[PDB]
This record gives C-alpha cells, structure tokens and sequence, in this order.
C-alpha cells in the first residue's frame, strides 16, 4: 500500500 | 556524477543438467548509473529472447538487474553474459561456469 | 519473525529521447509484489506475487495513480535540480527513492524510512525520528525547508505507522503460506583444485528465502572470517536466493575445513564438509 | 464535485462567519482550497488542506473546519473585515486526474454588515461640480438593516448600497446613489422603490 | 508571483489575441482557466513542464505554448462570442502541487462591432450643503457613465494621492439597457471627508476613471473619436466659506 501527498515536489 | 561498475554472475536458476531444460541468469548489481546494455550469449551469438527483471537497487543506491532466459545446456553449448556500461570502456563477457 | 514493505522508485532523465523512464517496485521482504513501468504498453501497477491479487480494483486503480503521480512528481523533480545544482538540461540524471517500514514480529513498526537520492548520492532522508530531515547538501536544504513548511514528516510519519504497517500485517497474512515460511538452502561444499599445493572448497547454498544467511569457513573450529571469499547473495530467478563461500586450503588439510550455515529456514545451523 | 449551497452569507464585522463547503470525491488522497475574490476579479488564494493533515489547516483569519467524515471542508472566518465582502470559492483537487484540474464550487458571496453605530437616514441632492444642470441623489447613513431596492422604472438608476469606511474615525455608513435623465425626478421620490425609515431626513 | 496580462480586453470577433502569463517562482506547471457563470472554473490548458502542453476540459478556440517554464501564453487566433469570459492563468510547483496561485485574470469582451465600445464620462457631483449642515460631513460622488464595456478602474485623488479611507466604489457597473449584452455602463463611487476637509478652496478631489477599449492597432471606422483605453477624469475644489475663510 503506496504513500502519496499534494505537494512534495523537491 | 557518481558511477559505479557492474559486478557480473552467470549462473543457471537450478544446478546444471546437460540435456535438462534449466534457465540461465545474468545477475548484473552494484552498478550505476542504471543504462546498461545485458546480452546472454550462446556459443558467443547474441540470445535473442531474453527477459530481465524490473530496475531496482540496493540500500547504498545501486541498481541491480536480472536477466535470463529458457535454456537446455549441453556439454559442447558455451555460454555468457556480455554487459557494457559507462564505467567499462569495452563490453565485458562473464563465461557461464557451472562451478560458479 | 521481523518482516519489510519497501517502494522503490527510479526516474532516470534521458534528454533527446523522450522523457524520463519511471520504474517503480513493491517488495515484501525479499519478495516483489507489484511494479509499474512508466515504458509499458498502457502503464499499470501490476501484481508480481499471486497473494497481491486478491487486492480490489480499486486498489490497482490507486495504486497505478499513486505511481503515475510519483512518476510525474520525479519528472518535475529532475527540472528543479537542474536549478538546484546549475546542471545542464543535456544531462541524464536519475531520482531515486525508497521509502517503507520493519515491523517486528509482534507486528509493530520497528523502523520506518524515506530517502531519496540524486544521481547515485543521498539527497535528503527522513531521519529515524520519523520526525526530521537530514538534507546532504545545499540544494537538498531547500528541499528540507520546503517539506517542513509543508508538514511533511508529520503526514509520512503517520503513512509510516499506519497503513505501511497495517497492510504490511494484512499481505503477511494474506501471503502467509509463502512469505512466512523459510525455505532452507541445499547446501554442498564442491572441491576445485588449483595445483597440487592448494584447493578451493566452496561452500553452496541453494534455493533458499528470505535472502538472509550466514556461510562461514572455520578451520579446526576456529574463525576464517578474512580468509573467505563471500559472493554477493544471488536470485535464482524464481524468488528463491543462491550464495556461496569459498576458502584457499593448502591440498590434503581440507579435512581441517568446515562450512557453516545459518539461515532462518534451519532449525539448527548446518555443518557441513568437503566429501574427501 | 463541490458543493457550496450558499449563494450568499451576511454577518456583522468583527464577526466570525463560516462558510460552507461539502466535496464529492471517491479518492482517499485530494486537496481543498479555499479563494477570494473581491470585486476587482482577482482569484487570492486563503488556504489549503491535504487530505491526509490531521490538523485543520489555519491561515490569519481563515481555518478550515475540514471533517473528513462528513465530508465537509467549511471556511471560518475569524473577526469579519468590510474587507472580506466578497466571492468564496471551495475547490478541490484529487488522484483520479493526477491532480490536475481544479474542482471549484458556485461560490458564496460573503456580505459584511457595518455595525452602525448612528443611523442617520438621509437623502441629499449632490449637483454636478460642472457647468451642468446634472444631478445626483444619494440615500445615506441609515442602517445595516434598510434596504435598497433597484428601481421598477427603467430611467432612474439606483446603485446597490454602499459601505465606505472613514478609518481614521473609524467611521462607517451605507449610502446608495440614484441619478436620472427624466424630470419629474426629485429626490423627494428617487428611493421610493425602496422601504426607508419614516424619519429619513429629506432637506429643502 | 504570477503576472497575467492583460487584467481588461475588448476584442472584435475574428480577432487573434494573445493572453500574457509568466511566474516568477520556478513554477513547473502552468494553466488557463476560463470561468463562467454556471461553469465553474473550466480548465482550458495546462502545462506540466517547459515543452508540454496538454488539452484541457475546453481547448477549442486555443492554443497555448510553453517555450520555457515562465511563460505560458494563451492564443485566441480567432475571437468568438462565446469567448467572452473572465481567463486566469494558475501556476503551481507540480501537477500534484499546492501552492496554487492564480493571476490577477483577464476580462475578456469579444463584440461583434467596436462601435460599441464608449468611453466613460466622468462627473464629480459637490456635497450637499445639507449633508454638511446635518453630519459635518461632506459626500462626493463620482459617476462614470456611458462606457462599454464593462472595463473600468476607478480612483479618488486627493490633492494629488489616491486615497482609499472614505472611498465606495459600486462592486460591479450597472447597465444602462440591462437586457442588451450591447448596452452601455454606469458607475459610482463616495468618498467622504470631513465638512471641514471639504470647506476648504486648496483641497482637490479628483475622481479618476482608467478605461480599458481599443488599442492604437484597432480599426476604428466612426466619426467620433477612437475609444481606446484611456483615463479620465472629474474633479472638485473644496468650498471655502461665504464668509472668509478655511476653517480651522
């Protein structure tokens, strides 16, 4: 089961 | 840019029968960055259907691959494992040792 | 006993030929158990171990987002550090990223990680806090500042200690039979001779899972630790591993030489000699 | 799918408003956003919560009262400023396109309400400062609570009411303009239209 | 953050135009947006990176182009009624980005004949002596009449300095002929100063009208005077007393 969020652009 | 130079086995998936559909692997790792060109040779010509794993690395980043395919070994049949890469100025070619 | 969930992902630049190639893995422990290439025929997160299939379709409908969405975060990512880093559009360069948790065998997180790396280097890691970033370099300091602004640690943290470990436990479960039995190696030492002074025993160990084992040589019981010669852990191609260990002896004192094996799959650890 | 059911809310300044929102999504990861725009058009960003914050995101005087059970991701407005009269947009974002397209709602219309502190109803007749025989009418200081309707008839123009604020008193007062091309318009009958206070001053 | 250009446009049907976006915050994605009533925000473009763009919910009618990352400029090569709406250009860092900043937006008209378009007038109408006598307080009023279209900013100079203390100014135009989408504009705005302010001679208000219309390129084929984007203005001088005398 993958993690994802918005807004993790390094 | 970092680069790290392939370590190389050849080796079959289960202990080498002559006569005995087996598969033979290339397990290239350690190497970076990850292009990398992977040929299994029979008899020093170019195996045509060969599989490799998806891309994936190590802890300390390196990539690592397998490639393989379908194979009946015979006394006479030679093989190997041919990989180039950025960090090797000719394509290097790993014998298949049964021993090994 | 203690088990993994780790999601690897790379994104390797290749200017003048298309855009980046994303390639993305699932691994339970030694086992991988989905994969998504951005170079597929109609790219999907597709299953790679049988117990993954029994996931809905809506779980491979989210889990193929997630990684296109990753896929497109890493394309924007390589742009942006080119700037970091004042590098050339011309260049390839590849973002890596992995990112999972250890639960001990009470099921528990033990460890949790996200670490990226920027051709081949560490770049910025949640640390062991779970809580705070470690940046390598400068450009990875802007990163830091952007992802705590964000409260990034804190949501990661959670994904760390909830689902991560929750599905974890679920596809231990649900691959039980498979990922939770220890398959032993067949073990045999092989005798090669070099010249009529010396041997090469070499200690095999086949077919075994996890990847995990211990091959050691003792001469007359004792350590022979910086005497042997470990190959890299190898895939058999069928998710089982192969190793070997191998020893210089002098000719006729093989009988002195000992192979010893340890792997979750024995019950006792194996001694095992050369056939002489 | 975001659905804002107030077209518009009113409350007194100094007030804390909440502004409603309730989304429609069926991926577990996507964003709301929070924009204002005032009545010069543009889109001002307020605020944004992940789905996955725990927090309620806070931004000055913008929360977001984000329920994720109930689906709902309410905008509260702390201390209402004459300011924050304006459009209120709930958008969202989710996995199913990547996160690409804003969703945005109708939008509310947020109307902040002076505290008046002295009514003072009163309709005066500007004149042009021009060597013109033009004139103008204006309805001012009366209370938050008269209003102003627009004309039935189609040649007196009459403007919606109007706060100005003289800060340096802290002065506040509603007015609304009402001009003619006609002649038989006095200020006298410009507001007709409109319920005014009985004792709304009418000079001679 | 994201300058979009230009905030007002009338264009003439079969007009091309170029709507202007740039970000100066290394931004990877940029987009068009047009809104409309009952339409929500509807995505027209969008940009994931310098070299792509994508169709959104509406191409039709646009292209866009991303040369570089700070730029994503949006073409109407043949201006339509139907692309009479309000356009922003939004940027953000990613596609999966939050900060999400949208521009000032562009209003655009398109007309079928630019002998629609009308320059405001301008007038400043004096306070009433009676508001002065009952409050002490003194209320101008400043209305701009006859424009089209709806693309008009206006100010309050006072001696010299836009002042915004005491200013209303009508949230949006009121039309002349509401049912016409051809008719003409009125406008108001207050400002309030003290009766003390305003009895006084040296004290100037000025009302101040920036109107948006044709440009210098735009084909003009009336008698009357080309209605391009120009300001103009009303003012007033404060009324000293019969009676001397600026009070103190």
């Amino acid at each position: 089961k993958r993690w994802i969020i918005l807004g993790l652009n390094k | 840019m970092i680069q790290r130079t392939p370590k190389i086995q050849v080796y079959s998936r289960h202990p080498a029968e002559n006569g005995k559909s087996n598969f033979l692997n290339c397990y290239v790792s350690g190497f970076h960055p990850s292009d990398i060109e992977v040929d299994l040779l029979k008899n020093g010509e170019r195996i045509e259907k060969v599989e490799h794993s998806d891309l994936s690395f190590s802890k300390d980043w390196s990539f690592y691959l397998l490639y393989y395919t379908e194979f009946t070994p015979t006394e006479k049949d030679e093989y190997a494992c041919r990989v180039n890469h950025v960090t090797l100025s000719q394509p290097k070619i790993v014998k298949w040792d049964r021993d090994m | 006993g203690s088990h993994s969930m780790r999601y690897f992902h790379t994104s390797v630049s290749r200017p003048g030929r298309g855009e980046p190639r994303f390639i993305t893995v699932g691994y339970v422990d030694d086992t991988l158990f989905v994969r998504f290439d951005s170079d597929a025929a109609s790219p999907r997160e597709e299953p790679r171990a049988p117990w993954i299939e029994q996931e809905g379709p809506e779980y491979w409908d989210r889990e193929t987002q997630i990684c296109k969405a990753k896929a497109q975060t890493d394309r924007e990512d390589l742009r942006t550090l080119l700037r970091y880093y004042n590098q050339s559009e011309a260049g390839s360069h590849t973002l890596q990223n992995m990112y999972g948790c250890d639960v001990g065998p009470d099921g528990r997180l033990l460890r949790g990680y996200h670490q990226d790396a920027y051709d081949g280097k560490d770049y910025i890691a949640l640390n062991e806090d779970l809580s705070s970033w470690t940046a390598a370099d400068t450009a990875a300091q802007i990163t830091q500042r952007k992802w705590e602004a964000a409260r990034v640690a804190e949501q990661l943290r959670a994904y760390l200690e909830g689902e991560c470990v929750e599905w974890l436990r679920r596809y231990l479960e649900n691959g039980k039979e498979t990922l939770q039995r220890a398959d032993p190696p067949k073990t045999h030492v092989t005798h090669h001779p070099i010249s009529d002074h010396e041997a090469t025993l070499r200690c095999w160990a086949l077919g075994f899972y996890p990847a995990e084992i211990t091959l050691t040589w003792q001469r007359d019981g004792e350590d022979q630790t910086q005497d042997t010669e470990l190959v890299e852990t190898r895939p058999a191609g069928d998710r089982t591993f192969q190793k070997w260990a191998a020893v210089v002896v002098p000719s006729g004192e093989e009988q002195r030489y000992t192979c010893h094996v340890q792997h979750e799959g024995l019950p006792k650890p194996l001694t095992l000699r050369w056939e002489p | 799918k975001i659905t804002q059911t107030q077209p518009g809310m009113f409350v007194q300044e100094k007030e804390a408003v909440t502004l409603d929102c309730t989304y429609d999504t069926s991926d577990q990861s996507y964003g709301l956003f929070w924009y204002k725009q005032p009545s010069s058009g543009e889109m001002i960003f307020l605020i944004y919560q992940g789905s996955y914050d725990e927090q309620n995101a806070t931004e000055g005087r913008y929360s977001l009262n984000f329920q994720k059970a109930r689906k709902s991701a309410n905008l509260v407005i702390s201390a209402s400023q004459l300011g924050d009269s304006a459009m209120y947009f709930c958008a969202m974002r989710d996995l199913r396109d990547n996160f690409n397209k804003f969703y945005f709602g109708s939008g509310t219309k947020l109307n902040v309400k002076p505290n008046i502190q002295n009514p003072d109803p009163a309709v005066y007749q500007l004149r042009d400062s021009k060597s013109s025989d033009k004139s103008v009418c204006l309805f001012t200081d009366f209370d938050s609570q008269t209003n102003v309707s627009q004309s039935k008839d189609s040649d007196v123009y009459i403007t919606d009411k109007c706060v100005l604020d003289m800060r340096s008193m802290d002065f506040k007062s509603n007015s609304a303009v009402a001009w003619s091309n006609k002649s038989d318009f006095a200020c006298a009958n410009a507001f007709n239209n409109s319920i005014i206070p009985e004792d709304t001053f009418f000079p001679s | 953050g994201v300058t979009q250009t230009p905030k007002f446009q009338v264009l003439k049907t079969g007009q091309s135009m170029t709507l202007q976006c740039a970000q100066d915050m290394n931004h990877e994605y940029m987009s068009w947006y047009r809104q409309d009533p009952g339409m929500g925000l509807r995505l027209i473009h969008y940009s994931v990176g310098a070299g792509i763009t994508d169709q959104g919910e509406v191409p039709n009618g646009y292209n866009v182009s991303r040369s570089t990352t700070e730029d994503f400029p949006l073409r109407l090569l043949s201006a339509a009624p139907s692309q009479t709406s309000v356009y922003f250009c939004a940027s953000r860092e990613g596609l999966g980005g939050t900060e999400a900043f949208f521009g000032q937006g562009t209003r655009l008209t398109v007309v079928e004949d630019l002998n629609k378009v009308f320059p405001p007038e301008v007038a400043v109408f004096e306070p009433s002596e009676a508001e002065i006598s009952h409050t002490q307080k003194a209320t101008l009023v400043c209305l701009a009449t006859g424009f089209y279209p709806d693309h008009v900013e206006l100010s309050w100079w006072v001696n010299g300095k836009e002042v915004h203390s005491g200013v209303c100014t009508d949230p949006q135009p009121l039309k002349e002929q509401p049912a016409l989408n051809d008719s003409r504009y009125a406008l108001s705005s207050r400002l309030r100063v003290s009766a003390t302010f305003w009895q006084d001679p040296r004290n100037h208000f000025r009302c101040q009208v920036q109107f948006y219309g044709l440009s210098e390129n735009d084909e003009w084929t009336q008698d009357r005077a080309k209605p391009v984007t120009q300001i103009v203005s009303a003012e007033a001088w404060g009324r000293a007393d019969a009676s001397g005398l600026v009070p103190r």
